[PDB]
RNA sequence: AAGGGCACCACCAGGAGUGGAGCCUGCGGCUUAAUUUGACCAACACGGGAAACCUCACCCGGCCCGGACACGGACAGGAUUGACAGAUUGAUAGCUCUUUCUCGAUUCCGUGGGUGGUGGUGCAUGGCCGUUCUUAGUUGGUGGAGCGAUUUGUCUGGUUAAUUCCGAUAACGAACGAGACUCUGGCAUGCUAACUAGUUACGCGACCCCCGAGCGGUCGGCGUCCCCCAACUUCUUAGAGGGACAAGUGGCGUUCAGCCACCCGAGAUUGAGCAAUAACAGGUCUGUGAUGCCCUUAGAUGUCCGGGGCUGCACGCGCGCUACACUGACUGGCUCAGCGUGUGCCUACCCUACGCCGGCAGGCGCGGGUAACCCGUUGAACCCCAUUCGUGAUGGGGAUCGGGGAUUGCAAUUAUUCCCCAUGAACGAGGAAUUCCCAGUAAGUGCGGGUCAUAAGCUUGCGUUGAUUAAGUCCCUGCCCUUUGUACACACCGCC
């Protein structure tokens, strides 16, 4: 109807913020080896959950840098508060990542080893 | 109560879509409710013709994305309420629901 | 005088640059830290504001 | 930067009250899309948290053309012996019912 | 210069209103489906996006 | 290079003194020698100036001249 | 250098053309204040590059700091910020000049230090793309030959679209690429279904009927999920299953791999996508908050604003459009599509029905549609059927140019586009040369998307009508493999 956008619109628009929020989540979360973002929309609320290697790091103290990034998309995609929810689970068999062993790649020859 | 409910799902995948509609039937049939068949709206094709290179040069090859949407219709007319009966819709990633009323 | 009037080079081989060539030499057989390998290498504010605002 | 104080003060409490901050990179943008009713122009926000970052109260990152400054530890203490605040306020990220 | 010229050039259309959501760029913007983003930009974040090569 | 204009020269203010635009008399009698504008945010507080030939209020740009 | 093999970016046999004419557009050149720039099979309607402003990178000018932060000064007895009037300026830029107000530690000045840049270098790079090449090529293990590097495998031959297979055989067993795969098209009166697709049947009508037809004919007329008030999926949609495999027969072949023809069959080769080891100092730093170094950084190569330019014309070239006519042009009538889009975060801008005004371009109200719900049964063109013209640069062609009228935009001049009335240029099938192509193909012919406030002679798709020739070869042009020669190995753009 009229206030809602088409369909073929918002699904360009739903994989637009996908494509957002797993650049902006490399970006700030490469340094703790972030694998990808899997995000499952309800029309209620939003879930989305960051498959990182190290959890214990994309969390922060007592999960100050997990809700501090719910903050953040919070505040950038318009999300109503309290209507997204931002979990952090653990890649199974990391080695057979590849995003996570092109990055444990990019810091070792940043740290200058041959 | 007289109720009726059109319920349209829409996703990406025809596999789970196929899903996601198939046990919403199965699940209303055991419940007795009058569901009409599920209708296969056409799937809209997004074509985005562009040029596959980032500077110009070249044998002008194009690339031709294409994005598939699958739309279906589910009718679930009971005698009784409906609301109180379906409180679950059972989502799966990528698959978006619609509740509307008949009246609609 | 290497290029034509528009200022595309008649000899693309020949290498302008006395540093390099074509060819890919490499410094000290591959050797050092930031280098390629070798063999060897191989192997809260509105609760405060409203009782500032108070009194 | 000519930026009056109310802006400044206004920036500085959204700042503390939460320890995030999110911007487009549009210096023509009229007003921040948050506390529009301070009157308070994109482009004074984004000298302020650029040089917020200068002193290093607080960490940037870009996303396609956004900004996401999150605060910092050292920044803190200087928002607040800036506003004036006992050391008991903290930011939502800091403190969420505990 | 001060607040009556700076911005006053009327921007309601053309190429110089629209941008790349990405990379803030004019050229080779695609517009369909609400896209606005860049041709190469496009190329980069169509998997993302969930546009898919067939055929 | 080379333009034909000589470089143009900015502005500096006189860095003028204390203002005093308003004296007393007899042990202190308030009498403002200058012009008060009369809009409500500018406030009673506020002066006018004092141009040749018209009043200007530095804040609101209200002008009122004589003819 | 020799021998084999392959290919409509090679030919043959042809078709339609291009190069001949006009014009659009892109390069070079000339000119210019600038006419920004990249690129020279694999550049030249390419940079999705159809530039009025923006874009814009170039030129002629004028504002602004959006020069963070650190140190030291100056400073509430003012660091400093703006501004009415006049000049001044294109400017209603307090940009400056006279001028007095106003602003309150945010700034300002100096010294260090940033930062930005469509500035340079693609011969410093990443990524991506193009090409060699979509050719058929590429590599382990074990075993054999070797003192080694290596070689055999990976081959005389047959066969294939294909080192695809069969065979020979110091090799055997494999892997990548090819294939397989995914999507798409062709068939299911078989399955699941559908008031956002409908179809039959039936009921009310409306008309031709009356000779009377009467279960007569037409109806995109109204209806029968107006949910109690029919069924069904054939047509439409979209899911799962099927179906085709050289399977059957005859012939040829080592009688193997396979090849030819025919029957039954919807189909006996539907198109694409993906695509190896590598190489091209191929192209892009003007896609980027991809990026090294260099350049500039306050009189800016930052950024903004005004105007101009990107179009500029003795000339050359490329992709194209329209024609040269009667197989036609004009006028009228009849009659048929499929892709696909459609109201916006920012963002201002949607597709349009219906009625009314005007001759047209258009204008004015009144809706519908966020969509199989509305445009829309997309009444498209070509074509078909009737009229006139009549071999005449002619009723072909509509280039050039005058006048007028509308639309979008802040702005239409160097004419944006559109409409109307006028002049009517070459052009009578195009030299040397040269391009593309094998079946729903070429070609004729229109319609969507992208670009877009306005814009298609471009491009990407779709549909309609619909062929001639060929089922071969290495003649030309290339490419690949083997043998061979090598003083090359940064590898012939070599060495000397
Ligand atoms: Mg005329």
């Amino acid at each position: 109807m009229a206030v809602q956008i088409s369909k073929k619109r918002k699904f360009v628009a739903d994989g637009i913020f996908k494509a957002e929020l797993n650049e902006f989540l490399t970006r700030e979360l490469a340094e703790d080896g972030y694998s990808g973002v899997e995000v499952r929309v309800t029309p209620t609320r939003t879930e989305i959950i960051i498959l990182a290697t190290r959890t214990q790091n994309v969390l922060g103290e007592k999960g100050r840098r997990i809700r501090e990034l719910t903050a953040v998309v919070q505040k950038r995609f318009g999300f109503p508060e309290g209507s997204v929810e931002l979990y952090a689970e653990k890649v199974a068999t990391r080695g057979l990542c590849a995003i996570a062993q092109a990055e444990s790649l990019r810091y070792k020859l940043l740290g200058g080893l041959a | 109560a007289i109720h009726r409910i059109r319920i349209t799902l829409t996703s990406r995948n025809v596999k789970s879509l196929e899903k996601v509609c198939a046990d919403l039937i199965r699940g209303a049939k055991e419940k007795n409710l009058k569901v009409k068949g599920p209708v296969r709206m056409p799937t809209k094709t997004l074509r985005i013709t562009t040029r596959k290179t980032p500077c110009g040069e070249g044998s002008k090859t194009w690339d031709r994305f294409q994005m598939r949407i699958h739309k279906r219709l589910i009718d679930l007319h009971s005698p009784s309420e409906i609301v109180k009966q379906i409180t679950s819709i059972s989502i799966e990633p990528g698959v978006e629901v619609e509740v509307t009323i008949a009246d609609a | 005088d290497g290029f034509d009037s528009r200022g595309k080079r008649e000899f693309d081989r020949h290498s302008g640059s006395d540093r390099s060539g074509l060819k890919h030499e490499d410094k000290r057989g591959g050797s050092g830290s930031h280098n390629w390998g070798t063999v060897k290498d191989e192997l809260t504010l509105d609760e405060w504001k409203a009782i500032q605002n108070k009194d | 930067m000519l930026m009056p104080k109310k802006n400044r003060i206004a920036i500085y409490e959204l700042l503390f009250k939460e320890g995030v901050m999110v911007a487009k990179k549009d210096v023509h943008m009229p007003k921040h899309p948050e506390l529009a009713d301070k009157n308070v122009p994109n482009l004074h926000v984004m000298k302020a948290m650029q040089s917020l970052k200068s002193r290093g109260y607080v960490k940037e990152q870009f996303a396609w053309r956004h900004f996401y400054w999150y605060l910092t530890n050292e920044g803190i203490q200087y928002l607040r012996d800036y506003l004036h605040l006992p050391p008991e306020i903290v930011p939502a990220t800091l403190r969420r019912s505990r | 210069g001060h607040q009556q010229l700076y911005w006053s050039h009327p921007r309601k259309f053309g190429q110089g209103s629209r941008s790349c959501r990405v990379c803030s760029n004019r050229h080779g913007l695609i517009r369909k489906y609400g896209l606005n983003m860049c041709r190469q930009c496009f190329r980069q974040y169509a998997k993302d996006i969930g546009f898919i090569k067939l055929d | 290079y080379t333009t034909p204009k000589k470089n143009k020269h900015k502005r500096k203010k006189v860095k003028l003194a204390v203002l005093k635009y308003y004296k007393v008399d007899e042990n202190g009698k308030i009498s403002r020698l200058r012009r008060e504008c009369p809009s409500d945010e500018c406030g009673a507080g506020v002066f006018m100036a004092s141009h040749f030939d018209r009043h200007y209020c530095g804040k609101c740009c209200l002008t009122y001249c004589f003819n």
